[PDB]
């Protein structure tokens, strides 16, 4: 059987009370002249040292008087009562030292418990020092995950003082991995050379190692002569050592150079009919199309965003309840640009249908999305911070709208409605009326370029355009697509190559759907055909799928299997 | 479709006749799709569906008995649920339950495979008490596995069986009914009760030559069958079946050899005297009957959609054996030889020779339907000519296509 | 306060009896004549309320690593200990008494609560006396009152059980002293405590000075000096001249045991208030009153009566209209009902037959769909539990089954089964000539009357002749539709007869109906001034009842 409930939680408090209360107690730990009187029974339950510390026959084992040494008041008193009363308060800050006594205690529970939530708490801003760390101490599956997000958020910042105090086994590990995202192979060269630089002669024995990891495109040209600058003076073991040693080691390029510009597309019309939807992506260059991971649990109806750090991002959307069903969830989702699959991150706080996510200031603004409240303010416009891994509201927007798209020029944010358009002010917080479309059109999308904002199509979509400047405030007409007569085209705004290209895929009647890419000459005003997408490896993607401006490696991902 | 105004039904004697979740769904489909009697079929749904702990079904039946009462309320110018039945209808079901399920997880950790295969049969049973057909599935579908005797195994079929008519799985039915007739060795009569299941799960697969087949084999000394189907409309089910697809000495021959049908038949004394009929060649007594019985059946749960085909049927097949016998006759004669007019005959009698198995033509002047007997060489030599002409083409278009293909002859 | 318990109760105690289990952590344990039993103080503080005294006063108890705890059983302290780790007791039958002593000599309030409910329950036949004593040994007043009722009806009706004999005075006074004695006569008791006195010697003598002064003096001027003489020992002089002086004084009162008037008792009646439903209320064929019981359930109808040959009064089965298996017995003296064991299966309007001391249920819609749908199930008396029997022959609806010559006998439309208790087989018996049903049979002496039927059909059927025959016809008005019912009464047979005509009200009267006579000849008409309209659905049966702990029914005549 189960063993009862009802039983468990009565001797439980009356573990509890026979703590608070200091009765049947018979040893007490004695930490930095603090006394924490408890029992025998309770410290070894959780703790796996205490049991080899009271049942191992040693002089302990009568003493009753035991000095725990090496340890934090703090962090034993929140061990003692979690084996007492079972509550665990994890904070932002004492999870390090948490850590380090459940290591020295080898407590096990507490050690899954933080590292969760060290899983959950690696970012960029402390990527180095939890890696070293999960270095100090032995937490491989924390180091693994820190590992792959260490790689990526080094190769971005680089800068981190802690990088400096790292050990050499760890660096060597780092710098040798294919996992490095950089656009060229010389950044990590300079710094390895930093590193090497920011000490003694004792980086002098792992200069023969970091260069042996490194590519030999560098261990020929300049930054060899800066090293015997810095040389220890008449050492004459590594000028000739390093002339003669850079023969082997078998150059070959990383896998971060290959982040190509690529249309990501979601909710594609799936292949199989045993699914509902699927994503793909077109190579604008390689010409192929290749395959993504399903959303999260096939959600649905939702939407996309690209930091300018080239980061994915998954807000919003509905899952089918377990004929139609559906039931709209507010959780919340990371794209690995190399492990090709959604990490979770932290849930909003109301649920979205189609929701417009717009990055700005390092910030994910979603704008309304048919929200599950609808009280006086049914909008729920809210920004994610990628610092510290939650979500903030910001100001309401002046007016409810429906069906709309969000771009951000000029550090605001500008969305866009069926006529009215709103800019927010993200310093002061306030929204401020901007110009008046002279045409009702909706169900459009905008891509932002440059300082200028381009509502391509609206409401089937048309070949209507309307260019908006910021700095002249005025919305003014351009020209129409030329496009075929008798067709429903699905217009896509989009920013590629430093210019205004535009997705369209044209259906006849009675004709299968064809899709050709234009680009729109900014100064001539005029689309014209930059290539022309064959059938023989795009399929049919349906009416409700999105496309976004991003890259990424086609190393990692797998080309679709599919009849042309 | 369905859903008539047909009065008449007896509705103690069908809630009766059978019981379980079985009895339930036809007083719900009695009272849904007999209007001018769903207030007392609602009435007495509810009195039924409150006993053995009903939750979520039950509130779509009293919302509708609400709605039934509340109608009354207004033609000659609803019932409270009592509430209270939730709150002690909850507490006493799930105690019991997790008792149940209390017991169970003990032989888990005891590891007998009967015992555990027993108790989730229980806690399937309870389940499908409780109203949780998948709930009651997963137990029933992991009992299966925990099978060690032959009985067992007749047993886990007989439950899957159960549930699958219920969830209208019936392919789930058809191959536990195969797994349990052609494994075992093909006084307890266990492959009757068996034969049983397959016939009606055939018969709501649209199905009929089969369900006539199995439904015939049906031994009588099943007797009580309630919670699939009652003998009354098993013997009604096959009688129908075997109208509509056996022929004349099909049905002469199956009746008699079963001995069980027999039996069936007296219970059913309406279709016995359908068959007797067809077989005598009185077709307008036997027809004018079955839309007497087609009224009582357009109500029934697995019968009213497929016994219009049915009906149909045997009226086609009724006006193809009447005809058979007669070289030339009167059209005036085959109309009275039903309530029909010379018209709609003529009409019915043009559709079936448009469609066949009749081999006549209809002379309107005499208003005298003559039977087509062509003979075999006129028309043999006809399509054989059409053959020839149609392999000489073939011919030519192979020939053709020899030619392109040799010389290299296509679009760039 | 936030006390969730979810997926983290369970977590603790898992771990607790895995230590425990595995010998970890513990640092008391417990010498049971041999035996040891490492376990932890604290579990044993918030489980017991005596070893939370044995592990915190500052006696040298508290340090000491071996206790030697004596007077306990290893086996009542290791499924305390148990119950003490994982919450379930799983309490048999046999060892209650051992296990409720140790509870005791541990204060372990939870387990004792349990036992005592469990002993409470399990107050069957026989082991009344013995736990009243072990009530009296251990202050379990609950159980203690509701023994002493229980043993009262128990005791009068057995007064030969051997546990009886070894008893303490003050409980004998308090037996015997007591108005509670279901006894029709005055002279059973005083037997009864003849012979409890002349089981031991002088140390009883001192007693008797005492017990023979709560009888009533009508029995202490009989014979009970006479049979003394020969029982006192020798050269005794004052005790005879106490024993005199018991003749006059202390009250002669009237028992209560005495007023068993036999009764008919009614169930399902038009109830008064209109918030109420139906309503159960009996009449007196001798006083010609109307007096009312109160509705076992309160909320379900549909039931069955039965009265065994120790005049008890059943309920089982009915609906709620959700079908309830529940089972109710009614108390002669508390005017309640205390429910007992349910049924296995949700019958409705099930026929319950007494025979050789056991209950059995003939029909009454088991479940309907069972793949045998004719079948019974009994009850025992005894052992407070249902055996499976011998199923139905045939399928009956509105049937009536009656015990003669403890033989089971159901009647149906026109079949009759006979059920033969000690090979659990149906024999075939005589087939009536007329089928009729919606009817009841009577079983008086060693023939059955087969009364009424859709009538007024009167078809006996005598067991040694194995045969049906018509007697006559009972005298009704025309253009009605009577309600027969056949009860015994009195060793005679007897009938209770409502009329019912269009525009008319129902009158109630009783007839005298004669063996050789064949006639319905008029003993008493029941006037409506006392008993109103009763209804369709009632049903009658014949038992004793008290009047004083029953109450009459107001109504206005």
């Amino acid at each position: 059987r189960q063993i009862n409930t009802e039983y468990a939680v009565s001797l439980l408090e009356q573990l509890k009370l026979f703590y608070e209360q200091q009765l049947f107690t018979d040893i007490v730990l004695i930490v930095e002249g603090t006394e924490f009187p408890c029992h025998k029974m309770v410290l070894a339950t959780c703790s796996s040292y205490f049991r080899a510390m009271f049942m191992s026959g040693l002089s302990e084992s009568k003493q009753t008087h035991v000095h725990l040494r090496n340890v934090d008041a703090a962090t034993l008193q929140i061990i003692i009562t979690y084996a007492y009363t079972g509550n665990l308060a994890m904070n932002d800050s004492t999870v390090e030292q948490l850590y380090e006594t459940a290591c020295f205690l080898q407590v096990e529970d507490v050690l899954q418990r933080c590292r969760e939530y060290l899983i959950k708490k690696i970012n960029a801003e402390n990527c180095v020092r939890l890696l070293s760390f999960a270095d100090l101490f032995s937490c491989e599956e924390l180091k693994q995950s820190a590992k792959r997000m260490v790689e990526h958020k080094f190769t971005a910042v680089y800068h981190q003082d802690a990088f400096m105090q790292l050990s050499h086994d760890l660096l060597i590990d780092i710098l040798s991995s294919d996992n490095l995202n950089v656009e060229k192979e010389e950044t990590v060269r300079e710094a390895a050379m930093l590193w090497l630089e920011y000490n003694t002669e004792s980086r002098s024995q792992y200069l023969s190692s970091v260069l042996s990891q490194i590519r030999i495109d560098a261990l020929s040209e300049v930054t060899q002569r800066a090293w015997f600058q810095g040389l220890p003076p008449n050492d004459k073991s590594v000028v000739v050592q390093g002339l003669y040693k850079s023969m082997p080691k078998f150059f070959k390029p990383r896998l971060g150079m290959t982040k190509e510009e690529m249309m990501i597309f979601i909710e594609a019309s799936s292949e199989n009919p045993c699914s509902l939807y699927s994503s793909v992506c077109y190579s604008p260059q390689a010409e192929k199309v290749y395959k993504l991971c399903s959303p999260p649990a096939d959600l649905h109806k939702v939407g996309t965003v690209v930091t300018p750090d080239n980061d994915i991002y998954i807000a919003g959307g509905q899952v089918p309840l377990k004929q139609t069903a559906f039931r709209t969830v507010n959780c919340f989702y990371w794209f690995d640009a190399q492990q090709n699959t959604w990490f979770p991150k932290t849930p909003m706080l109301f649920v979205r249908i189609k929701p417009s996510l717009v990055c700005c200031e390092g910030y994910i603004y979603a704008i309304g999305g048919d929200s599950v409240g609808g009280e006086l303010n049914r909008r729920t416009v809210e920004r994610y911070d990628t610092e510290k891994d939650e979500w903030t509201m910001v100001s309401p927007l002046p007016c409810a709208w429906q069906w709309s798209a969000a771009v951000v020029v000029h550090d605001c944010i500008y969305v866009m409605t069926l006529n009215l358009m709103y800019c927010y002010f993200p310093r002061s917080d306030s929204w401020v009326e901007m110009a008046m479309r002279q045409t009702s059109r909706s169900f459009a999308s905008a891509a932002a370029f440059g300082d200028k904002i381009f509502y391509i199509g609206g409401l089937g979509s048309s070949v209507t355009v309307e260019i908006y400047d910021v700095n002249k405030n005025e919305w003014k007409m351009a020209a129409n697509i030329p496009a075929k007569r008798y067709s429903d085209p699905c217009v896509r705004a989009v920013v590629i190559s430093n210019s205004l290209c535009v997705f369209m895929r044209e259906t006849h009647l009675n004709e299968r759907a064809k899709y050709v890419t234009y680009q729109y000459d900014l100064e001539l005003d005029r689309w014209s055909l930059r290539q022309h997408i064959s059938e023989r490896v795009l399929w049919d993607l349906g009416r409700d799928f999105r496309c976004t401006v991003g890259k990424l490696y086609p190393s990692c991902l797998e080309e679709s299997p599919w009849k042309p | 479709n369905y859903v008539v105004e047909n009065p008449s039904l007896d509705l103690e004697q069908y809630a009766a006749s059978y019981s379980g979740l079985m009895r339930i769904e036809r007083l719900q489909f009695i009272a849904d799709h007999c209007p001018t009697l769903r207030v007392e079929a609602l009435k007495m749904a509810l009195s039924f569906v409150q006993r053995t702990f009903n939750v979520d079904m039950y509130e779509e039946i009293h919302r509708k008995l609400s709605e039934a009462t509340r109608e009354l309320q207004n033609a000659p110018d609803p019932p409270a649920l009592d509430t209270a039945w939730v709150e002690a209808t909850r507490k006493k079901a799930l105690l019991k339950l997790e008792k149940l399920d209390t017991d169970l997880k003990n032989y888990k950790g005891n590891s007998i495979k009967e015992s555990i295969r027993r108790g989730h049969d229980d806690l399937g049973d309870h389940y499908l008490d409780c109203g949780d057909l998948s709930n009651a599935l997963k137990c029933y579908s992991r009992a299966r596995d925990y099978c060690t005797s032959a009985k067992h195994v007749i047993n886990m079929c007989l439950n899957v069986i159960k549930v699958s008519v219920y969830l209208q799985n019936w392919s789930h039915v058809l191959s536990y009914v195969s797994k349990a007739e052609s494994t075992p060795e093909i006084t307890q009569a266990i492959l009757t009760k068996l034969k049983c299941a397959a016939g009606l799960a055939e018969l709501a697969a649209r199905k009929y030559k089969q369900a006539a087949k199995c439904l015939l084999l049906a031994s009588f000394d099943h007797c009580d069958f309630p919670e699939l189907l009652s003998p009354s409309n098993v013997a009604i089910y096959g009688g129908l079946c075997a109208l509509a697809t056996f022929d004349r000495q099909e049905l002469q021959r199956n009746v008699i050899s079963s001995s069980s049908f027999k039996l069936f038949l007296e219970l059913e004394p309406q279709v016995r005297d359908i068959i007797f009929k067809f077989y005598e060649s009185k077709y307008a007594s036997c027809l004018k009957m079955l839309d007497e019985m087609k009224d009582n059946l357009l109500l029934d749960m697995y019968l009213a959609p497929h016994v219009r085909t049915l009906y149909t049927q045997i009226r086609n097949r009724a006006l193809i054996q009447y005809f058979s016998p007669y070289v030339s006759a009167d059209m005036h004669r085959m109309a009275a030889a039903f309530n029909t007019t010379v018209a709609a005959l003529e009409d019915e009698l043009t559709q079936l020779i448009l469609e066949g198995l009749i081999s006549a033509r209809v002379d309107s002047h005499s208003k005298i339907l003559y039977a087509r007997d062509v003979d075999q060489r006129s028309t043999t030599f006809e399509k054989s000519l059409l053959m020839g002409k149609e392999f000489q083409r073939r011919a030519k278009a192979m020939m053709l296509r020899a030619a392109v293909l040799r010389n290299q002859i296509h679009v760039k």
